[PDB]
């Protein structure tokens, strides 16, 4: 497993593999771990995928109990709410999840959640298996305010590493990105990143 | 245990406590720990004390028939090179952890052993239950270019800090000085800052105190 | 563990008891009674572990005394036997499961006819001539194969219990002090106080 | 029963003659990854009290809530919330000591190791220390994990027992906290150069200092060490 | 796995004079190898001219030692302020340790004081609850070491009349104050040169008719 | 499962003014069971004692051992054994043994013939040299022994007054230890003359 | 710890040592081994001295509190099996302990009952509990007879400490004596292991291997 | 769930409830009982309002509560079978942690106290 | 594990071992004769594991007439019992050990006195008035202490051993089957065949 | 620990961190694990210290026994020795071995050899438990024949970055340079390579 997401100029972009393996095997190789819990606030899902399909269900079912009340929930409220199922159930739960979400007074933010479930706002993080292929990568590209296509080219350098060195991780590219614009869905081949 | 080895601009110095423990119960509260390989190399154990002292006796006797053999003075290579590879041949089951030290033709040198056979070279080194104690106060007084006098107050410092922090440390502060033109000199007890207190009462025993059933006399002679 | 035997002859049913307690390196008691009577016509020996013995065999005990009384009735030894085996099955799937195995040794005043019983601690049944709990049975078997009769007095019987308790002095390691051997008939229930030499 | 994931290492502290100094490195580690850098492990409560943890990032997290909310909790139906009724240092302590050896008691521990640090209102210094066992103790320097093996002897030197306390002034205090933290930078494996220190004073109040660094270290000396015993080049 | 008990050292003794009681206990409070206090109050005055300490898992001990206190402030609540007898705090102190049966204090709890006639008491508990009236009793780390020294000397086992040919024992005239103390005093310096769990500072609590009386001895800190 | 403690037993050593003093108990058992009272653990190689706790097979084995080597070196060196070179054939012959070990706890006590220097000296079970000037310690009460010698004990003793302090360190150690008791005794080592004395003790 | 408590003509002799061991730290020489449920019925201790010492006294509570009810003295069966039920409650949770209690009622006259912690009851003449169990009955059964005078049954009981407390390494410190009747139970003092050791060995000739 | 008070003191001091409970035994069939020397005779009246019941089955006035302890009772007839229950599980429960049957005086005691637990808990009559 | 049982009187060496060999669940003999004879005027009985506690009583037995016809001399008991106690020595080191717990009961001719040594499995040697192997001595010690005096006579000794194994045979749970009585004196060995009755 | 080597224009150069731990305590943090086993062929050793020096000790014998024989041994040559301790002794060792060297014929010559005992032939080898974070970057970074400047910088850049995620890792950055010239040792501080 091989995710991330980072902040930018405009908003936010999350990054994932399409890899899922039992073992050696390759169960799916076309998974979708970008997962909507609310229209402008997506996360990033590592670990157990019975754990963190779950965990992405019941934050969906608070946020949309949210909107009904209150309105429109932050991407803090989101991570909240991540954190509070995460920590509480630490003992039954092997879960890394990133939250990334669009804000119009906020700008873009990213919230990481390791496996203890503790909140670590950042700039940018990297989470899974192939992750620690690529801090060396990110920690020396990585800055702050890049611009769209700076932000695409980011991620699809670091993740083309981090599956070409781990083996859990493969399959295409997918990405996420958040903006006042909307949301747009972008998709990357075998064939245009393993020859960056 | 709490040992240390220091450099100096013309030698090097070892020091040691003196606490022996079983456990937690203390055997010997003035033991040697500091060693001696060959008149100008000296060696500090930590560890299994048994395994220390063998260790060092072995390799001196090796050592000083080298020595004969050659012509020539010890060398702590030498000394160093004999005691890593014997280490190494028992795989860690002789817990001889060691600092050796000393003078010779090539110059003065300061090496630590573990028992795996692995070996570091520094100019402060320290190892024992209370080296991180030692170590502490070797990070922050060293120097480099250090006098004799000031590397005897160093290493002397790093051991009290053993003796009263670390519990598997106590009593008195051994000390050995190497100097490269010189006689090695031992000081036994350098500093003896754990005299025990006077006793509140004398429990001498009046004669014929304990019941005797009997009594006889054991024959020496043959 | 301790000898548990049982005899189904012509007109009576005869349990035979071993009278040790042995408790890690001691015999505490060479006349223990290993037996309670449950009704005037029913009897139930048992064996098993330390202190579930006697408290399975109790709590029978009184259960079907509670039952004399409210029906003004004694149940059947096939009743009674239905009973024990259910206690024992709900008991294996509990918290703390009751480690007791027992013989019920009966008279059916309706029937005319002796019932012996075999349940173990899991719940097992199993109506017999002649039965046994633990390695009894390795020893005393072919012995009861051998020379039982349904057409045995009750002093036949208790010859071939005779022969089987020496069998089982000569070849087990275990020292069991000899045995307690009760007689349950029409007239009710008896001790043999003479077997110690019979 | 569970496990550290994102661990904090060593808080250290000592009391001087009109306070206490405590402080601790902004490190956040996972395992042997050194993952977090921005990580604030000394908590300001109130404007007399600053609390180290050391352990469990995610527990610490659940302390840090619980502390606001028994600020808020204080406030509630409290005029005097900011004079005589206040928050003092040695029931901000008490509460987590309590806390602390209950979750222990439940089997469920909050895998940390706590130093309270912070002046009483008749002006005396506190300092006690609870861990994930509940145990607690007062000496005039406290200091978690690898702190109390090195950092320790070195405080020590500088107060040795309580008859030392009014003997120390604040800038010679803070200079062996500084000292200890390089130490630590030493020769501690899950460190930090990049640390938070905070000087609680009965009569300058609470002083919190952010980024830090670990300054004057010695290196020079490696360049003459070469190989392992007989290497010469 | 989590492991909810540890060991803070230490040692506690206790024993009964004719008409006083005293409490002593070394302030060391320690973990594995460190010293996590060098002063740490152990024996302390609960109310009712009683004093206590419960030494070995600390977090244990200032529980059971605060349970108590509390035990006593509604004694005084219930009973008409009623004084709580010596022999009273000790079975509600089984009542308190069996309470935690099959998860019990880790700890070797000793209470003193006097009794309904004015005669020094002392009780020593088991970590479970088993308790007894004892003359003179050591709780803790040294407990082994100077246990056997208080029956010579307190209690004059194995010791016999001069000439008698050990068919008289020394008679039991019973020691004061100022005797006690100097015992106590022996018995924690010889605790401290032979155990690495004891040191740094004596405290020990005196209970007369008058009241608690705190004294205060340092101890060899290595 | 501990070897050092299926038997039983205490050996203690002191020094004096111009001598030296070795005690053990009598006891010898299996786990609870008392089997001998009679089992004495100090023996001697010409006027170097010898005092040996922990298994007793590995006690008898050594002292037939001893008696081996020691009257080989009387034949060759044309002399008896020091109290300073025995000290250094058992740390020998001890660590000889290094991966199996004998489960023992060996205690050298003496006077030299030559400089009329009392000596004493102690071992753990792989041949530890433990030189202390004071008080040597060994067995199944160790800790017990540790308190009484450490209390008791004053320099430069009488042959008389340290004979009252060894037994009273012994008496009041094997007390408060199950496994040691059963009858005491006492050895007093001078230059010229060496006491025995079996002491009046619990059995039980 | 050696335990023993027969039943004889004159009532019931309840005889213990009071030596406490952990391991082979002799922790007591002087611990009471009999818990004194009220003015007529006893309580040997034998296994775990919390499990033994607080139960028993709470027996002494029920007995109490059951004698108020009933307006009548609480029989020894009554009595024995208040415990060992409460006991068989626990069954598995880890208590240790191995008890007679002794008392000499009117409906029943001298009886003993041996309970345990695995939820063991027997009624019985002669009981032995402890790691020195064996080395009491030895000399118990070789000398028992049912018309024993007070003054012989006494001293078999003390003998039968003595010999335990000499070859069990856990056993010692000192003998305590007890005399049941049907008014109720009488002490018969303390007797140190150490003298009475000598003092038996001279007068009856036993324990000659040992030197003295 | 239920637990209204029903059995309650009115301003003269009388239970109502308790006091109308014993207007329904004076409505039951006459109960007698008489003491000997050596024997206790129970004697107890049966209705004749309906008259072609079979004496075989039909529930008897006297019920045996243990082997040597009786019971007759006059009232509602429904009622008293459960206190006949109560008392005879007891009588068993008795002999099986006390090793000895029931005294008279405990069994009576028993039973009185199963009544008195009826007249003032909430929710029963 | 087997009763093994010594004692040593004014003049002679009593021996006393059990007739039972256990298997598993079943008692395979019961006249066993536990014991070897080394010399003349030496016997030793034993018990332990299966194999292992006969293999080594016919190596010493082999050692001891070997020695025997070398020298033309029969060993004394004390140098008997200390050949054999290093034997044991040296197996509980080696890669596996004789698990064999004996006791030497010999007359040493010199001396005119009889001598009974105990050693087990380890290499423990002590010489004894009496003694006994394994949970044997629990049960015996007692009686031993109380009763025996040095100046017995081989008529009190079998009286004191009878008593013994009364206890034995009361207390113990398991069933030994009696013991082979043999008597080591100035005239030899010989066996008491009445002990079973006596 | 982390160790490499990189090939380059003029020939070779090998680089290491100075920690060594046991456990959490940094024993030593001046460590040479840069070792001379012939006049221009040196290892860097990481794994287990006494395994690594014990084998670069009996190769340093094997290689002068070979030159006062046969002369000057090559890299490939040296890497063989190196295997066949590695491979024979596979159950007893725990050593991860880079063995760099220069030839006036076949230039630089790197050859990583991993804990089985296999050779494998590389332009550049990353080792040691920091390696693991740098692997994006080094693959992103490196380029074949490049200058002896560029190198330093390579080589510089990945230790640091290795340094600042791994604990295990730390100390000073030590170089060795093997080209015709000879040999050239080089050391770089913290107060440089952190703030790169
Ligand atoms: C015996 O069984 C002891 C001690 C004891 C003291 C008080 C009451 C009952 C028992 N119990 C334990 C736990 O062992 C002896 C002395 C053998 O230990």
């Amino acid at each position: 497993t091989s995710i991330m997401a980072v902040t930018f100029k405009d908003g936010v972009i999350l990054g994932a593999d399409s890899r899922t393996t039992t073992g050696a095997y390759i169960a799916n190789r076309v998974t979708d771990k970008l997962t909507r819990v609310h229209d402008k606030i997506w996360c990033c899902r590592s670990g157990s995928a019975a754990d963190t399909q779950a965990i992405a269900d019941i934050v969906q079912y608070h946020l949309e109990l949210y909107t009904s009340q209150y309105g429109t929930p932050s991407t803090e409220t989101a991570a909240s709410v991540f954190k509070e199922l995460c920590y509480e159930n630490k003992d039954n739960l092997t879960a890394g999840i990133i939250v990334a979400g669009y804000d119009d007074k906020n700008k873009g933010e990213v919230y990481t959640i390791p496996l203890g479930g503790s909140v670590h706002k950042l700039p940018y993080a990297i989470a899974g298996s192939g992750s620690t292929f690529i801090y060396g990568y990110c920690d020396k590209n990585f800055r702050e305010n890049m611009s769209k296509e700076e932000t695409v080219d980011f991620i699809k350098h670091s993740l083309s590493q981090a599956i070409k060195w781990d083996g859990s991780s493969g399959g295409v590219i997918r990405m996420v990105v958040l903006t006042a614009a909307g949301v747009e869905r972008l998709i990357f081949y075998p064939d245009e990143y393993e020859q960056l | 245990t709490t040992i240390v080895g220091v450099k100096f601009n013309n030698g090097v110095v070892i020091a040691a406590d003196t606490r022996s423990t079983q456990g937690p119960i203390v055997a010997d509260k003035n033991c040697a720990k500091l060693h001696r390989i060959s008149p100008k190399i000296w060696c500090a154990g930590a560890g299994t004390a048994a395994d220390t002292e063998a260790v060092t006796q072995l390799i001196g006797s090796n050592i000083e028939l080298h020595s004969l053999y050659t012509s020539r003075e010890p060398r702590v290579v030498s000394a160093l090179q004999m005691l890593k590879q014997h280490l190494f041949k028992y795989q860690g089951h002789i817990g001889a952890y060691l600092i050796v030290a000393g003078v010779d033709p090539t110059g003065s040198h300061l090496f630590s052993i573990h028992a795996h056979g692995s070996t570091d070279v520094g100019y402060y080194l320290s190892l024992g239950s209370g080296s991180l104690a030692a170590m502490a106060v070797l990070e922050s007084h060293w120097k480099q270019d250090l006098t004799k006098e000031e590397a005897i107050k160093l290493a002397s410092d790093a051991i009290q800090a053993g003796i009263w922090n670390d519990l598997g440390s106590g009593s008195n502060v051994d000390v050995c000085v190497m100097e490269i033109g010189k006689d090695a000199e031992y000081l036994r007890n350098y500093l003896t800052p754990n005299v025990r207190e006077e006793k509140q009462k004398s429990y001498k025993f009046p004669r014929g105190t304990t019941a005797v059933l009997k009594e006889s006399i054991v024959n020496i002679c043959d | 563990m301790d000898i548990i035997l049982g005899i189904r002859v012509q007109d009576s049913v005869i349990l035979a008891s071993s009278k040790a307690v042995t408790r890690g390196i001691s015999v505490l008691k060479d006349s223990d009674d290993k037996t309670r009577q449950l009704s005037p016509h029913t009897l139930m020996s048992f064996a098993g572990e330390a202190g579930d013995t006697v408290q399975f065999a109790e709590y029978i005990q009184a259960n079907i005394q509670l039952y004399s009384i409210r029906e003004d009735y004694e149940l059947s030894p096939q009743a009674v036997s239905s009973f024990v085996r259910q206690e024992l099955a709900k008991s294996i799937r509990s918290r703390r499961p009751y480690q007791v195995n027992v013989l019920i040794g009966g008279y059916d005043k309706k029937k005319n006819k002796p019932e012996l019983y075999q349940i173990d601690y899991l719940g097992t049944k199993v109506e017999l001539p002649y039965g046994a709990h633990g390695y009894s049975g390795f020893y005393t078997f072919s012995l009861l194969d051998h020379h039982y009769r349904p057409d045995m007095t009750t002093e036949e019987g208790l010859d071939l219990l005779k022969l089987c308790v020496q069998e089982l002095e000569k070849r087990m390691p275990m020292d069991f002090k000899g045995v307690i051997v009760k007689i349950v008939d029409k007239d009710g229930i008896r001790q043999v106080d003479d077997f110690q030499a019979q | 029963t569970q496990q550290p994931i994102v661990t904090g290492t060593s808080v250290i502290s000592m009391k001087y003659d009109n306070g206490v100094i405590i402080a601790a490195d902004n490190l956040g580690s996972y395992g042997s990854l050194l993952r977090f850098n921005g990580v604030e492990r000394l908590i300001p409560v109130g404007d007399n009290t600053v609390v180290g943890i050391s352990g469990d990032i995610s527990d610490m997290q659940h302390i840090e809530r619980l502390l606001k909310d028994l600020v808020t909790e204080n406030a509630y139906d409290n005029p005097l919330a900011d004079a005589e009724e206040a928050l003092e240092p040695s029931y901000i302590f008490e509460y987590l000591a309590t806390v602390m050896y209950q979750r222990r008691s439940k089997m469920n521990p909050l895998w940390n190791a706590i130093i309270v640090a912070g002046v009483q209102s008749n002006g005396d210094q506190f300092l006690r220390y609870v861990n994930l066992l509940g145990v607690t103790y007062s000496s005039p320097t406290l200091a978690t994990g690898f702190g109390a093996h090195m950092a320790n002897p070195l405080l020590r030197k500088v107060v040795d027992r309580e008859s030392d306390i009014p003997k120390t002034t604040v800038q010679v205090a803070e200079e062996a906290i500084v000292n200890a933290m390089r130490v630590l930078y030493y020769r501690d494996a899950r460190s930090s150069r990049n640390f938070s220190l905070a000087i609680i004073d009965k009569n300058t109040g609470l002083t919190f200092k952010k980024n830090l660094q670990v300054e004057n270290m010695k290196w020079d000396f490696a360049k003459d060490i070469k190989g392992y015993g007989t290497q010469k080049i | 796995q989590f492991n909810p008990y540890g060991d803070n050292g230490g040692t506690i003794l206790g024993i009964a004079g004719e008409d006083f009681a005293v409490l002593a206990g070394d302030t060391r409070n320690i973990t594995d190898y460190s010293i996590n206090s060098r002063y740490e109050p152990k024996v302390f005055d609960c109310g009712d001219n009683i004093v206590m300490s419960a030494n070995g898992f600390a977090a244990d001990g200032d529980a059971l030692v605060k349970r108590f206190k509390n035990s006593v402030k509604w004694y005084h609540f219930d009973h008409n302020d009623k004084k709580l007898s010596i022999n009273s705090a000790a079975r509600n102190i089984q009542h308190l340790l069996y309470g935690k049966r099959f998860f019990p204090y880790y700890v070797h709890t000793i209470i003193a004081g006097l009794d309904e006639d004015g005669k020094g008491a002392v009780y020593s508990f088991d970590p479970v609850g088993s308790y007894e009236r004892e003359q003179c009793r050591a709780g803790g780390a040294a407990a082994s070491l100077i246990m056997p020294f208080l029956d010579n000397q307190v209690n004059f086992k194995n010791q016999y009349e001069p000439g008698t040919n050990g068919k008289v024992k020394k008679p039991l005239k019973y020691l004061s104050v100022e005797e006690v103390i100097k015992l106590v005093r022996d018995s924690f310096t010889s605790a401290t040169e032979r155990h690495i769990q004891v040191g740094d500072g004596l405290e020990i609590l005196i209970v007369t008719k008058d009241g608690v009386r705190k004294e205060f001895y340092e101890l060899k800190r290595d | 499962s501990d070897p050092s403690s299926i038997n039983g037993g205490i050996v203690v050593a002191m020094t004096g003014k111009d001598c030296v003093a070795i005690a053990c108990d009598l006891r010898l058992g299996s786990q609870s069971l008392g089997v001998s009272n009679k089992f004495e653990k100090i023996f001697h190689y010409g006027h170097v004692f010898l005092g040996i706790t922990g298994l007793a097979t590995d006690v008898t084995t050594l002292n037939e051992m001893f008696r081996y080597k020691t009257n080989l070196y009387k034949l060759k060196e044309e002399r008896a054994i020091e109290p300073e070179t025995f000290t250094q054939l058992v740390s020998s012959s001890l660590y000889e043994r290094r991966f199996g070990p004998y489960f023992v706890g060996p205690v050298v006590a003496g006077i030299n013939s030559k400089s009329g220097k009392p000596f004493i000296a102690g071992f753990d079970l792989i041949g530890c040299i433990d030189e202390a000037k004071d008080f040597i310690v060994s067995g199944t009460a160790s800790d017990q022994l540790f308190g009484m010698c450490e209390s008791l004990y004053e320099p430069n003793l009488e042959p008389e007054d340290l004979f009252e302090t060894i037994s009273q360190a012994l008496l009041n150690a094997a007390d408060r230890d199950a496994l040691s008791g059963w009858g005491a005794v006492v050895y007093i080592i001078k230059k010229d003359e060496v006491v025995k004395r079996y002491l009046k003790m619990r059995q039980d | 710890t050696t335990t023993l408590a027969f039943r004889f003509q004159g009532g019931i002799i309840v005889a213990v040592d009071s030596r406490a061991t952990a391991g082979n730290w002799v922790a007591s020489q002087t611990v009471k081994k009999v818990i004194e449920i009220n003015p007529f019925l006893l309580g040997t201790m034998a296994g775990g001295a919390a499990d033994c010492q607080f139960w028993e006294t709470w027996l002494g509570s029920q007995c109490r509190l059951h004698e108020l009810r009933e307006k009548e003295r609480i029989s020894v069966a009554a009595a024995s099996k208040i415990l060992s039920n409460l006991v068989y409650q626990y069954k598995g949770a880890g208590l240790s302990m191995g008890t007679m209690i002794c008392g000499y009622t009117r409906k029943e006259g001298p009886t003993i009952y041996y309970v345990d912690s695995d939820g063991t009851r027997l009624k019985g003449d002669i009981f032995c509990v402890g790691s020195g169990q064996t080395f009491a009955y030895g000399v118990l059964d070789s000398n028992y007879k049912w018309d024993l005078s007070v003054e012989d049954a006494l001293y078999l009981g003390k003998r039968s400490i003595l010999a335990a407390a000499h070859r069990d390494a856990y056993s010692g410190g000192s003998v305590n004596l007890y005399h049941v009747t049907e008014d109720g139970w009488i002490y018969h003092g303390n007797h140190d292991v150490g003298e009475l050791f000598w003092k038996v060995k001279e007068e009856e000739g036993s324990f000659n291997n040992v030197i003295g | 769930g239920y637990d209204r008070a029903l059995s309650i003191f009115s301003p003269d001091g009388h239970i109502f409830q308790v006091e109308y409970a014993l207007e329904a035994v004076k409505r039951g069939t006459c109960a007698v009982g008489v003491k000997g020397k050596n024997c206790v005779v129970l004697g107890c009246e049966r209705r004749s309002t309906l008259k072609l019941q079979d004496t075989r089955i039909t529930p008897s006035k006297v019920s045996k509560i243990d082997s040597h302890v009786v019971l007759s009772f006059s009232g509602l007839n429904a009622d008293s079978r459960i206190l006949i229950e109560k008392a005879r599980v007891e009588a068993q429960s008795h002999r099986l942690t006390l090793e000895d049957p029931v005294t008279v005086e405990y069994l009576t005691r028993y039973v009185a106290g199963v009544q008195q637990r009826y007249t003032q808990s909430g929710g029963v009559r």
